């Protein structure tokens, strides 16, 4: 879960 | 160490260049892009690990993007500026049904942060004490986020004093805004969790990830 | 000036000498008339207007029962001490219903007070800058609440530092728990009124007073 | 009202 949240930190 | 409050200005200004309710969640959710990238500029943030990253953004979101559109509305007379540069002001909100939250921002945050002309750097100091919560549960080493939070206020604690010498208790004046920040921060919550459950008021995708579980 | 850590530190001395919900609210009531007369030895508390002085107490007396308890629970291992002396551990807590929030209230004030040796004098303090809360809605002067308030952490900020030398960032970490008790006193009266609602749990006549309106 | 609180700190 929390997609969004883990794809902005990761780029 | 390496917790310099220039880093943490930059920070600041690297990010920020019909109903009302509405148009209030439609600039969280733009916010909350900026903010992960504002998080991504204080230094030490992004070697934590991944999923203390997620903790503390989750657990802070709210209360970091109070304190920063409330530092923005200073020249506001009754109200406050939103992201999307669209202003609202304190009848609007009351004829939403919101006015009583509205009122205790513009009491307790914004119209304090005018008087005492909080400025940039004291201002970032503040958000990233809040990102710094070593109080937020699931964390795999709270001890390391203590740590880092306690060489921002020392950073602050230095830069202010120097920068204001008429004022010893400026610090400590900070500081003790951020009760009121954690009380409106967490009636602004439970105001959001209604909205989602009645099914009016738009909100996006990112303003809804924040409002899943846990 | 004449808000002295001495004054505060008398005050803190000066007034503390089967259901485990009934038992904490029996001592919550208790609290209340001990806690009148604790803010009466708070200099410059009793000077204020009497509806000043019943706006700060209805304000704060959830956080500063939960305070003063948190920090008589130092010696505990997984529980507290009530003020009826006696004991209330963790699953005893849990088997009421109320295991999440005792649980915030040994993780983030117990606990916390134990590991950084908080002394009597800085839980006055801390005590005193809730009590003087300017933000309480009512107040007829707000600004003199201020005054008081800044008066007592900068007499705080003095004690720390010289007492404790080693540790610069001790008087920051201090005034960093109170967002914890803001926090975990609104739940606390979340469940409190609750309670009263569904009629169980015995509420005595001065707790009962504190849920009244406004 | 606040029956109890005012006459604590009255007294
Ligand atoms: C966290 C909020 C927020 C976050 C960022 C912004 C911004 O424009 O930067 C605006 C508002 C926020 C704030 C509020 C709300 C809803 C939200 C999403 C509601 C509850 C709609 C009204 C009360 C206040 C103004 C505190
Ligand atoms: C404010 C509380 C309180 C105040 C004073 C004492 C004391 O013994 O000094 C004990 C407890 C209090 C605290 C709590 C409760 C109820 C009350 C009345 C409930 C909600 C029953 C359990 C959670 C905790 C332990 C935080």
């Amino acid at each position: 879960k929390h997609k969004i949240l883990h794809r902005l930190l990761q780029d | 160490e390496d917790m310099p409050v220039e880093r943490i200005l930059e920070a600041e200004l690297a990010v920020e260049p019909n109903d009302p309710v509405t148009n209030i969640c439609q600039a969280a959710d733009k916010q909350l892009f900026t903010l992960v990238e504002w998080a991504k500029r204080i230094p030490h943030f992004s070697e934590l690990p991944l999923d203390d990253q997620v903790i503390l953004l989750r657990a802070g979101w709210n209360e970091l993007l109070i304190a920063s559109f409330s530092h923005r509305s200073i020249a506001v007379k009754d109200g406050i500026l939103l992201a999307t540069g669209l202003h609202v002001h304190r009848n609007s909100a009351h004829s939403a049904g919101v006015g009583a939250i509205f009122d205790r921002v513009l009491t307790e945050l914004v119209s304090k942060m005018r008087d005492m002309q909080m400025d940039k750097t004291e201002l970032g100091c503040l958000r990233a004490i809040v990102l710094f919560n070593p109080d937020s549960k699931g964390l795999s080493n709270p001890a390391e986020v203590e740590a880092l939070r306690e060489k921002v206020y020392a950073s602050l604690e230095a830069y202010c004093k120097h920068k204001y010498p008429e004022q010893p208790g400026r610090f400590a004046k900070l500081l003790l805004r951020l009760p009121a920040l954690r009380s409106i921060g967490l009636k602004c919550l439970e105001h959001l969790f209604f909205f989602k459950l009645i099914g009016d008021t738009p909100i996006d995708t990112f303003l809804m990830e924040m409002l899943e579980a846990p």
